DNA sequence: CATGTAGTCTAATTAGACTGCATG
DNA sequence: CATGTAGTCTAATTAGACTGCATG
């Protein structure tokens, strides 16, 4: 019959994980709308999807009249962020304070966009976060949410660890995660050519350069000419999933570059959980 | 349209109450019965959307801040946002013609911040009421039209600071604030004699 | 009939490796490219790049004449010294003789080492580029112990930015005017990430300091993005250069680390024009 | 055995008063300045079968860097240097007064094939000459310490030639003595 | 028991706005 | 008389310690 293209709302875009795994998935998308103010984010997304994706600001400037005019929406997806929630952050202000009270604004304009009852129309959603927040933090999410999230970990289809909560109602999101030929399991993979991987998986990546080190002393995964070095922002790319050289644009630094990457979804999770959606809308 | 209809097919108001009692002043006004429905829950943290639908259908849903005091436990923003989530837990499907009201109350311990995200939140700016001889306010969020149509004493946002500022330096609100509910009598059973 | 060999390079000061990614794709079989550099970042590029063909021999005043012609013998002999004690733009340049200008002799020392002198009359090329915008007295001095005379080719025909150089050498058809084809970007425009308009058609000259990106001496954006004017970005500079995008992105160097290795580099275009004849002499795939 | 006059090219540098007196119309060449002399004026000029340069001794007459000298010298060296179907011998010559620095050394020993050896007169004046005659090179000579001649360096700079008569001499035999 | 989509401090080191004039 | 394979200088960014402790 007729499959119809994907129409998507995605808080907190960041660099537009979302948008790159539905078109290497092959769904047509017919709308992208995302949420974001970091212009370094908003500039990868404009560069590495041309143009597609609708930038529409702050979270907090779109109404439910917004939400009804720019929709129907098909999919929701969003992460809000995570340093005031995580445990890592001595200063952190918890749920109802700081950037932390954003998540509500995900469960708002989330309640803003489900159909109205009485329709049957596939709708979609999914929300992402930290492992290691407070019990409270997660019990709040959760109640808000009406759902209790799967914990899914980029180790296994990945060579980092990367321990993240998921709410949400895409098709199987508990079903077990098996990596799939293309997926590149161990930090050799991902070198550059002449580099020598010590470690077969990277602890966590965060926006801080202390991540790359591994253990209480620093320590540096890779091998080059029998010296010591850091990741490369190359590696890290390929570590996470993206295209390598996704985050070369705007002149950006490795560090500002690392910091777009630590705050990201690793792509191979996000590709199994997208990846029933294909049966719902109109392919390549 | 929330329409009025004849006087004897009105029924008691089902009241559900957050974070405050009303009830004391309710029947004050002659909302319930003398003795022994209202609902009221304080601490609403772990309670289910199951737990609302069980608990009857309601017809007003009602929460306030705590008043300036050493009563506030919880972030201030915690009273606003748990009272969207029970709010949607307890409105009726958008079949039956029946009145379903809410109200959120603040007794002037929100911040600018936390008030923008209310507005946001609840889909309107909220109306300030005050005393006179200026002894107190409240700000209101409703759906109830007399709330936000009548034209109360304009007060700028230098003296609900003042007021504030003393009132937490000093120490339940008044009985001249009938007209944060009197509008609701005309929807539901009122009980008197 | 006698087929055609793989060519055999020395390559000085080779920098980001322009002559080898040139030559394959030209599509001429290498048998062994033998580079002197000292720069870390610059032969970080080279590794990677080509993937450990280059062999790097480090400083080109540890190279001997025995090891060129043990290493030998070499096909082509190409290199740029560097220019920064040469060119005007330095009001503290140190002359010919003295700082970095004197390691053009290097290149003159090794040049006449790799020639295949009285008796050998096989093919041998060589190539030496250097800016236009040098001193009176030191342009004579380097055709003087080079005994030619340069060609000055600018990459304002063949690419998106204006680069004056000089270019002694015996490569066929040195003077022989430039061509645009197909895959030469002409226009600023084409060089553009998406989103972004170019102000010009070309750039001036590219250097290594930040400011070569600004239109004028009045300080100027090139491009417009958004609601604002913007810099040209580094991955832009490789495109007006002729490199691969990202060919640099390379050992987190930032844009200014890498502005540093394109602003000294050659245009590869320029390059490809000239190595072109070189088919002809030499195996290809 | 039998042996032809000589023919020297020299640059930088007047040597026919010392020459001679060695027991060497004349086959001398002497060159005005160097920066316009191409490959084949040098080889107009009668094929030289021992080249010689130096530079100017420690006094402020310099229009040029002290390695200009020695460049200058390698380049025009390689013009007079016969092909290898040149049976007759043929050296090179070329010394600096000290002039030259540490850094400027080194590259005149990569440049020139040899290590220079060092000639002092005692009294004192020191000379460092780099050549492929075989008699200099192996000729016992008494050594001196490298801070001892630019301490003597720095004494003769402050106050600001028969040593090469000695080096020269060993040239006897291959050419007609007078 | 190690870990962590951080944050706060510094030295260390870069990154962006200036000087300079010969040359064709 | 506009241009430039640069260099010099000082606000700005970055490496590298540290801080913190709930959570499973
Ligand atoms: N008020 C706000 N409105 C919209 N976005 C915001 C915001 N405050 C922070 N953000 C953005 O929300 C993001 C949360 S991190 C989430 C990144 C995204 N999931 C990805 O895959 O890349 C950050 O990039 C931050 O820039
Ligand atoms: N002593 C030396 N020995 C070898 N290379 C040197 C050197 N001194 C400087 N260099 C290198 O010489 C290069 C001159 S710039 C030439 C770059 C090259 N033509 C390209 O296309 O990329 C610089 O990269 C510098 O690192």
């Amino acid at each position: 019959e007729k499959r119809k293209p994907i129409r998507v709302l995605s808080l907190f875009d960041g660099i537009a994980t979302g948008l790159l795994v539905l078109k290497d998935l092959g769904i047509q998308v017919d709308r992208y709308i995302a949420s974001e103010v970091c212009e370094d984010s908003i500039t990868v997304g404009m560069v590495r999807h041309q143009g597609k994706i609708m930038y529409v600001g702050d979270v907090r400037s779109v109404t439910q009249k917004h939400i009804q005019e720019w929709g129907p929406f098909d999919l929701v997806i969003g992460g809000s962020p995570c340093n005031d929630l995580s445990i890592v952050n001595p200063a952190r202000k918890g749920l109802y304070e700081g950037t932390g009270r954003l998540f509500f604004e995900f469960y708002r304009l989330l309640h803003d966009a489900r159909p109205k009852e009485g329709d049957d129309r596939p709708f979609f959603w999914l929300f992402e976060n930290v492992v290691a927040m407070g019990v409270s933090d997660k019990r709040d999410i959760s109640r808000f949410l009406e759902s209790n999230p799967v914990m899914i970990d980029a180790k296994e289809v990945s060579a980092a660890h990367r321990a993240r909560y998921f709410w949400g109602n895409l098709p199987g999101m508990n079903r077990p995660l098996a990596s799939t030929v293309n997926d590149k399991l161990e930090l050799q993979e991902c070198l550059e050519h002449g580099r020598i991987a010590k470690f077969s998986k990277v602890r966590t990546i965060t926006t801080r350069s202390n991540s790359i080190k591994q253990g209480k002393d620093q320590h540096f995964p890779v091998f080059m000419n029998e010296k010591e070095d850091i990741l490369w922002c190359t590696e890290m790319e390929r570590v996470f999933g993206f295209p390598v050289h996704y985050t070369d644009v705007s002149n950006m630094s490795h560090l500002a570059r690392q910091r777009l990457l630590g705050r990201s979804w690793s792509v191979p999770v996000i590709r199994h959980l997208f990846a029933p959606l294909k049966e719902y809308f109109a392919c390549v | 349209m929330f329409e009025t209809v004849p006087v004897w097919r009105r029924q008691p108001v089902r009241v559900l109450s957050l974070f405050e009692d009303i009830k004391k002043e309710l029947t004050s006004l002659g909302f319930l019965e003398s003795g022994s429905q209202l609902k009221h829950v304080v601490d609403v943290t772990d309670t289910v959307r199951k737990d609302v639908e069980e608990w009857g259908p309601f017809d007003l849903v009602y929460g306030a801040t705590p008043p300036l005091g050493h009563t506030c436990d919880r972030p201030p923003s915690w009273y606003l946002f748990q009272f969207h989530r029970l709010l949607q837990y307890a409105r009726p499907k958008p079949g039956s013609p029946r009145p379903f009201f809410w109200m959120f109350v603040d007794n002037l311990v929100l911040n600018k911040e936390d008030l923008d995200v209310a507005s946001r939140f609840l889909e309107m700016e909220p109306v300030t009421i005050p005393d006179v001889h200026l002894q107190n306010a409240v700000r209101v969020w409703s759906n109830i039209p007399a709330i936000r149509s009548r034209h109360w004493a304009l007060v700028s946002e230098e003296e609900l600071s003042l007021l504030a500022q003393n009132k937490q330096s000093s120490k339940w609100p008044t009985k001249l604030v009938k007209n944060c509910f009197l509008p609701l009598r005309e929807y539901f059973k009122y009980f008197s004699t």
